[PDB]
RNA sequence: GAAUCUCUUUGCCUUUUGGCUUAGAUCAAGUGUAGUAUCUGUUCUUUGUAACAUGUUACAAUACCAUUUUUUGGCAGGACGGGAAGAGGAGACGUCGCGACCCUCGCAGGUCGCUUGAUGUUUCUUCUUCCCGUUC
RNA sequence: GUAUGUCUAAAGUUAGCUCUUAUUUACUAACAAACUAG
């Protein structure tokens, strides 16, 4: 049915977030809202291989790896969640 | 006052062509079936790269979210 | 909306709380004449003040679209005009006759209009500007009309009587041989409608027009509204019509075909009946308990 | 309703700075707020993102271009901290 | 996060820029209402002091928890 | 939807920039839940410096999400 | 005092050429004539003629439905 | 009757390649905004075209000094918003 | 077998014609304004769970891609750092600072230098020597 | 226009349908171009 309702089965697991400004989020969902947005933990997010704007973000928190106790992210800037592969 | 639904169900069984919002990618082909929500479906799809042909695809859908235009040819 | 539970408390006077009204498009006070007590605002709750000042209970406290003063129709002679920020004297009309309902037109703060019981109508400033005597009787209720400009008078008699910014003559006076009376009445909000209470237990709803003859199947039957000075009310942009009674009941109303739709057994006849302007389902009543029950 | 739509709502009659999602930056009074973050701005100065400073009479910025508007500072007090 | 509140929040918004205030409220758009927000651009280095301001849930990209109330 | 209140501006020399940083001076003829806003008297403001005078009495209209904002360029 | 739904269809009826702008795309324009339309403003447009605006050239295309997201700016001659 | 007016547009409507593609477990390619090309098997279809794939094969474009080279991944479970997708094409 | 309820018919009249004379007598010959009443024409519509003292708080279920928000206008010895000197980074627009010959004078930061202060747009086109830190 | 009829605090009695809108028709007027009532 709707796959807002798939992300909510996906409490604790251990997934790989990919956002629209190519940061690559790694870490364990608490939950999820009904407008997908994404509340994590013991989360470091890496801006993989380019080195070459987002990345100003990334040194914005206390993160290039940097992990913070708890991250929320907007829905709408998740391009797509890699699931564990046990699931 | 041919309004867009009347005229693309209509338009259907037709080599139309798409262009995308990017202009870096069109599409040549049979539109098979359009909703409401002017989501695109063709068959026997010619991408054309910059005004010039990529090559033959298939059987291809487009979102709405990137539909610029769509012609007849 | 329909209002179908009596929600809150609101405990007024323990005297009669005699008049409800709200402010226009902005829902937060009301207003509460008691018995012997003065008037008590309610917010949404919350108190406000009291505007002692009076002595005898008071009829109607009619606001004016500025706001910021309502009007006490007190039956002690005496017309006074409090603002409901400080609460100081603008006039004191010291009369001949205790008062009915006193109103104010739309437009200006200074045209101001005071209804008696001896058969007449008083049309004022910021002081006597025009007199009004063609009711045969005493006065019972006023209203205006969309933004004013003219104005409606109903008495003790059966007639009602559209007069005009500041003339004497009535365009129509609205008589049969059947009609008891119009002891109170209230604008249907699309401001082509006009309906008005009548002792009959009937609630009867005319037109705006200049062939101004009434609508058949719009009469509202089914009440106990004979020997109580009961208002009426009126929802956002006129989807129902409540009104309360003499059976401590409170009864609302479709338009199309007129139907009787809740029954309500508040907790003494419901006069007093006030809708929001702001919540589109809730509705403020009051009889002659004085606790304010709202549905 | 919002609670950020009824924060700015009282802060009407007050001075306010916008900054657009081009860049640009407009200190006014705001006088009306709409409910989807539509703002009246009277007296306004505003400054490019490249610095050019002007000043105008009416402004009136849409919804979704702006970035932010910064109210001024005695509405934390109240009817928001409940 | 209505367990978030009154927190401090790292937030993070569209063009790199990064806020740094008391959450004061949410809606369900994400509006966010930061008391004596700071606004940082290139990532301690050019910051610009805000205060009381709103934040559109239309830029945000992220937000973080910076740290605990008094 | 709250109606966005124009009326000040109804018949009134405004000035519309736009998307793609284009400036487009009109006086308003109407607008809607969208904010289309219908504008007389279309005048482009190009870049360097002529003044495209665009629709003299055609009315143009331009669509909502397109619209940076607006001065009024009377009071 | 005309709100724009009201304003599109006088295109329409009296069936003039009109200029269309494109949204975030400043290089090309399209011009045509407004042969139908809907309430999100997404436009089928008849004789629709591309302008390069950086000497204005044409690629006639005939008939478009554009889509009403990317439109802008409506105009005529 | 709500949903069977949904779900029988959804059936033989422009839904009909992400549909089509899960029930005979045919592998479609997906152009994204960023031009990661995905190629992967489908396992769910959503209104907003969200959808969860199974043996992705991202490949995506790389450039530099010199030739460009091809940088490709495979994922085995993912998960994709739809707000990416441009193109649903399905291979024969 | 004793009797209740509902019908049908009959009987009682049940809101059931309460004076008289020359049928008591004679019947528009306009208009305008207005009022009342009616017709016709015209247009619109069809819940569980937990905590605290019946109430309060928290979390889930039920109710929901089209321009202003969340279903994207997106994408394309050797190294290092700082300061100084010599030889072949610079100009605009603003935005905050170190000095002051200035202003101003009290309890509820404006102006001028920078004598090499910081910083974002926007156009054009490095080597040698010494000193101080980090690393092997 | 009469007859005639009705109202009038100064004084305090003890706890098909819903609708807008116009034409027509009917009955009325001591209302108009110095006076006429049972
Ligand atoms: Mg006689």
């Amino acid at each position: 049915m709707k796959l807002v309702n798939f992300l909510k089965k996906l409490r604790n697991e251990q997934v790989t977030i990919e956002l629209k400004n190519g940061t690559t989020v790694w870490g364990t969902l608490q939950s999820v809202s009904p407008q997908m947005n994404a509340i994590l933990t013991d989360v470091k997010l890496t801006l993989p291989q380019p080195r070459l704007i987002a990345m100003a973000s990334l040194y914005l928190t206390g993160g290039n790896i940097a992990s913070l106790q708890y991250i929320n992210i907007r829905g709408n800037t998740i391009r797509q969640i890699i699931l564990p592969d046990s699931l | 006052p041919v309004n867009p639904k009347p005229f693309l169900k209509g338009l259907v069984n037709h080599r139309v062509g798409v262009k995308l919002k990017f202009n870096s990618t069109e599409y040549r082909g049979t539109l098979v079936s359009t909703d409401n929500y002017f989501n695109l479906q063709l068959n026997e799809a010619e991408e054309f790269v910059a005004g010039v042909s990529h090559g033959t695809l298939g059987e291809i859908f487009i979102r709405c979210n990137n539909v610029l235009y769509i012609r007849e040819l | 909306y329909l209002p179908k539970k009596v929600i809150r408390n609101y405990p007024g006077h323990p005297e009669g709380t005699t008049a409800l009204k709200f402010l226009p498009k902005t829902g937060h006070l009301i207003l509460s004449g008691g018995n012997d007590h003065t008037i008590k605002i309610w917010d949404f709750y919350e108190c406000l003040r009291d505007f002692q000042g009076h002595n005898k209970p008071i009829k109607a406290l009619r606001f004016t679209e500025d706001c910021q003063s309502f009007l006490s129709s007190s039956f002690d002679r005496s017309v006074k005009i409090w603002d409901t920020e400080t609460g100081k004297v603008k006039t004191r009309l010291h009369l001949n006759s205790t008062p009915a309902d006193v109103e104010s037109r739309p437009t200006n703060p200074h045209e101001f209009i005071v209804g008696l019981s001896n058969s007449k109508i008083l049309h004022y400033d910021d002081g006597l500007v025009q007199t009004y005597d063609h009711h045969l009787s005493s006065i019972l209720a006023l209203k205006y009309f969309p933004d004013g400009s003219k104005f409606i008078s109903s008495s003790e008699d059966k007639t009602v009587r559209i007069w005009e910014n500041q003339i004497n003559v009535p365009i129509k006076q609205i008589s049969d041989t059947a009609q008891h009376s119009m002891p109170f009445l209230n604008v249907h909000p699309s401001q082509n409608y006009f309906c008005a209470q009548s002792m009959d237990n009937r609630i009867y709803s005319f037109s705006l027009k200049p062939k101004y003859k009434r609508h058949p199947k719009k009469i509202f039957k089914g009440h106990s509204s004979a020997g109580y000075g009961i208002s009426l009310a009126f929802s956002g942009d006129g989807r129902y019509i409540c009104s309360g009674d003499s059976k401590s009941r409170l009864f609302t109303w479709d338009w199309n075909t007129s139907r009787l739709l809740n029954n309500i057994k508040i907790p003494k006849p419901i006069t007093q009946v006030d809708w929001h302007p702001q919540e589109t389902s809730k509705v403020i009543c009051s009889g002659a308990a004085g606790k304010i029950y709202v549905c | 309703n919002g609670i950020p739509v009824k924060l700015l709502n009282e802060a009407q009659g007050h001075i306010v700075s916008l900054e657009l999602t081009t860049g640009a930056t407009y200190r006014g009074k705001l006088v009306e707020s709409e409910d989807s973050m539509n703002v009246q701005l009277r007296d306004v100065i505003a400054t490019e993102p490249q610095g050019a400073v002007t000043h105008m009479d009416q402004i009136f910025v849409r919804g979704s271009q702006i970035k932010f508007i910064v109210v001024p500072d005695l509405l934390k007090n109240a009817p928001l901290f409940k | 996060l209505a367990n978030l509140i009154d927190y401090k929040l790292r937030v993070l918004t569209q063009d790199g820029r990064v806020y740094i205030g008391q959450l004061m409220a949410f809606d369900k758009h994400m509006n966010l209402v930061l008391n004596e927000c700071i606004e940082e651009r290139v990532p301690k280095v050019e910051k610009r002091v805000l205060g009381l301001t709103i934040l559109r849930g239309e830029q945000i990209l992220s937000t973080v928890v910076e740290d605990k109330p008094l | 939807v709250s109606t966005p209140e124009l009326k000040k501006y109804m018949d009134k020399k405004i000035l519309l920039n736009i998307n793609g940083s284009r400036k487009v001076a009109g006086i308003l003829r109407g607008y809607d839940i969208f904010l289309n806003v219908v504008l007389d008297d279309a005048m482009e403001i190009n870049g360097e410096d002529p003044a495209n005078n665009h629709q003299l009495g055609l009315q143009t209209v331009i669509r909502g999400n397109s619209i940076i904002s607006l001065e009024a360029l009377d009071a | 005092m005309v709100p724009p739904i009201n304003c599109i269809f006088n295109f329409l009826q009296q069936q003039t050429p009109v200029t269309i702008w494109l949204f975030e795309q400043i290089g090309i324009r399209i011009k045509g004539k407004i042969v139908g339309f809907d309430e999100f403003m997404n436009v089928v447009i008849d004789e629709a003629v591309e302008i390069p605006v950086n000497v204005e050239k044409g690629t006639p295309l005939g008939k478009i439905l554009l889509k009403g997201d990317n439109i802008t700016l409506i105009t005529s001659a | 009757e709500l949903e069977e007016l949904e779900e029988f547009e959804f059936k033989h409507g422009p839904m009909s390649l992400i549909n089509d593609a899960m029930v005979t477990r045919t592998p479609v390619i997906i152009s994204l905004r960023n031009n990661h090309k995905i190629i992967a098997r489908v396992k769910a279809f959503d209104r907003h075209c969200n959808m969860v794939l199974e043996n992705v094969k991202e490949l995506w474009t790389e450039k530099k000094g010199k030739n460009v080279i091809n940088r490709e991944r495979f994922i085995s479970k993912l998960f994709l918003r739809g707000d990416s997708v441009i193109v649903v094409l399905k291979t024969p």
